[PDB]
């Protein structure tokens, strides 16, 4: 029913992507969406369906999509498949073990990475507590080493929080960057409002 | 190439005091902060302190917290720790260490050590003897030969052959504290058994802390 | 002062094998972990960080996982190039303290001792008193048992020993006990022994001389 064309692109060749503890989250509606620009390009080097297909997909409506974004390392690519840990999934993005959406990745050394080092990217190294699903860590606060007291990040046992990624392009590819789209559909009892091109 | 010497390695009496010097070379002495480690003499290895990139922080370790302090002068690229009412606990040798990046510890430079022994005895240098091969280690395919550092204290002494020529054929043996508290080990060699005839090996040796360095050359004593 | 508990204590293991040594630790450190192979006597050579990372020159059969409390340090394919005191650190808080520490051996087979005896020097009779040496070299394993006889007489607390840790090409020891006595009263005796007994040694030899 709906009519106007919903920009993925906005987000996929983004000319600039987010950094991981802040990572980009673009929701979608009124609109429609021809997912056959991804499952066949192969721009992508890594590309997973959790719980939708990939092609009756565009069959499909919604009540809108969140497509998120942001940029993490290699050997981390996989830390965003569902109920997982490791730095990234336990500290600045995590999917819900009953995650319902779409992984997407590709290599960015040849955007994001130069040399001396793009350090600008950061990921989150401490926090006290674990990240919930789709929680957004933005705090820098002191993290307690968890024996003495503090404020300020003066000296030991008080870490800043985060800590950048070193993107040389000669390092290898575990520890080079890789841009990521996650995609998330979500339904309600509210109306239709994000269509795909075969949905009737 | 990350060098780190240190020297004030000697002796004390408990009470009284003595100061490390880790004297830096080969790298930014700037680039970050240091740590002094304690390892007693053939057992584990014991934390003591750190001081950071900006001569500001110093953690230490509850044993030290009190009578020990720790410093750096980042002109001159040299750490020191301070040790002020020392304790036979103290006794061990030391090692200052790099805080290599680690994005966070993880020491890879490490000093050679130096030793703080706390016994309340008089500084005494070595008075070394030779071992001559005995006349039927002559009477085979090799021969035996050594030096006999003797009634010293305190430990280390460093130990060459042949003024630091002789390191392959060799090796010595770890020190062995006598009754007296007094100080001796050996250093033996495999040589070439008909080779004394034209061959005169000495002791390259020398006790650090009582400013002593002796030569023993090795006659073959048969007959 | 959060303590690193590593265990085992010490390894009698031998040439090849794929032996394993843990850390146990009093808090979650989640990562910061370092193992150190302190070739003895000298200082503590580097291991591993993040404790599943190599240093460069370290060679590849090292390596270890755990990412909480326990941790592992896995050798493949052991050498006598492994033979150290092997240690822990935790470098996510500070105080960044140690494991208790772990002894490695290693060898398959085991060697007999050639026996060397040296009297005291001209030199050292002179100073007036009189040491005589006894060598054991190129055996295993290290626990052999030396006995002075001074005129066929045993001695006890008259001597010590000291034993060189492993080598590194044919794994065997050396050790050196030393007996000692003034000029006086080691003159008072001719003959002068030190009996060995080894596993290796078929049955206990003796080197002696007169002087």
């Amino acid at each position: 029913n709906i009519t106007n064309l919903c920009p993925f692109g906005e987000v996929f060749n983004a000319t600039r992507f987010a950094s991981v503890y802040a990572w980009n989250r673009k929701r979608i509606s009124n609109c429609v969406a021809d997912y056959s620009v991804l499952y066949n390009s192969a721009s992508f080097s890594t590309f997973k369906c959790y719980g939708v297909s990939p092609t009756k997909l565009n069959d499909l409506c919604f009540t809108n999509v969140y497509a998120d974004s942001f940029v993490i390392r290699g050997d981390e690519v996989r830390q965003i498949a569902p109920g997982q840990t490791g730095k990234i999934a336990d500290y600045n993005y995590k999917l819900p073990d009953d995650f319902t959406g779409c992984v997407i990745a590709w290599n960015s050394n040849n955007l994001d990475s130069k040399v001396g080092g793009n350090y600008n990217y950061l990921y989150r190294l401490f926090r006290k507590s674990n990240l919930k699903p789709f929680e957004r860590d933005i705090s820098t606060e002191i993290y307690q080493a968890g024996s003495t007291p503090c404020n300020g990040v003066e000296g030991f046992n008080c870490y800043f929080p985060l800590q950048s990624y070193g993107f040389q392009p000669t390092n290898g590819v575990g520890y080079q960057p890789y841009r990521v789209v996650v995609l998330s559909f979500e339904l309600l009892h509210a109306p239709a409002t994000v269509c795909g091109p075969g949905s009737h | 190439e990350v060098q780190l010497v240190e020297s004030g390695g000697g002796v004390v009496q408990p009470g009284r005091s003595l100061r490390l010097s880790c004297a830096a070379s080969g790298f930014t002495f700037s680039s970050y902060g240091m740590h002094w480690v304690r390892q007693a003499p053939g057992k584990g290895l014991e934390w003591v302190a750190v001081i950071s990139y900006d001569g500001s922080n110093k953690y230490y370790a509850d044993s030290v917290k009190g009578r020990f302090t720790i410093s750096r002068d980042n002109s001159k690229n040299t750490l020191s720790l301070q040790m002020n009412s020392l304790r036979p606990e103290d006794t061990a040798v030391y090692y200052c260490a790099k805080d290599s990046p680690y994005y966070p510890g993880y020491f890879q430079d490490w000093g050679q050590g130096s030793l703080v022994t706390v016994s309340s005895a008089s500084t005494k240098g070595p008075s070394v003897f030779p071992l001559a091969p005995s006349s039927k280690s002559t009477s085979g395919g090799t021969a035996a030969l050594g030096c006999l550092v003797k009634d010293y204290f305190p430990e280390p002494v460093t130990v060459s052959w042949n003024s630091g020529a002789l390191t392959s054929g060799v090796h010595t043996f770890p020190a062995v504290l006598q009754s007296s508290g007094l100080y001796s080990l050996s250093s033996v060699v495999t040589v070439p058994s008909s080779s004394l005839g034209t061959q005169t090996y000495i002791c390259n040796v020398n006790h650090k802390p009582s400013n002593t360095k002796v030569d023993k050359k090795v006659e073959p004593k048969s007959c | 002062d959060i303590q690193m508990t590593q265990s085992p204590s010490s390894l009698s293991a031998s040439i090849g094998d794929r032996v394993t040594i843990t850390c146990r630790a009093s808090q979650t450190i989640s990562d910061y972990l370092n193992w150190y192979q302190q070739k003895p006597g000298k200082a503590p050579n580097l291991l591993i960080y993040a404790a599943s990372t190599l240093q460069s020159g370290v060679p590849s059969r090292f390596s270890g996982s755990g990412s909480g409390t326990d941790f592992t340090l896995t050798i493949s394919s052991l050498q006598p190039e492994d033979f150290a005191t092997y240690y822990c650190q935790q470098s996510y808080i500070t105080p960044r303290t140690f494991g208790q520490g772990t002894k490695v051996e290693i060898k398959r087979t085991v060697a007999a001792p050639s026996v060397f005896i040296f009297p005291p020097s001209d030199e050292q009779l002179k100073s007036g008193t009189a040491s005589v040496v006894c060598l054991l070299n190129n055996f295993y394993p290290r626990e052999a048992k030396v006995q002075w006889k001074v005129d066929n007489a045993l001695q006890s607390g008259n001597s010590q020993e000291s034993v060189t840790e492993q080598d590194s090409k044919d794994s065997t020891y050396s050790l050196s006990s030393t007996l000692t006595l003034s000029k006086a009263d080691y003159e008072k005796h001719k003959v002068y022994a030190c009996e060995v007994t080894h596993q290796g040694l078929s049955s206990p030899v003796t080197k002696s001389f007169n002087r």
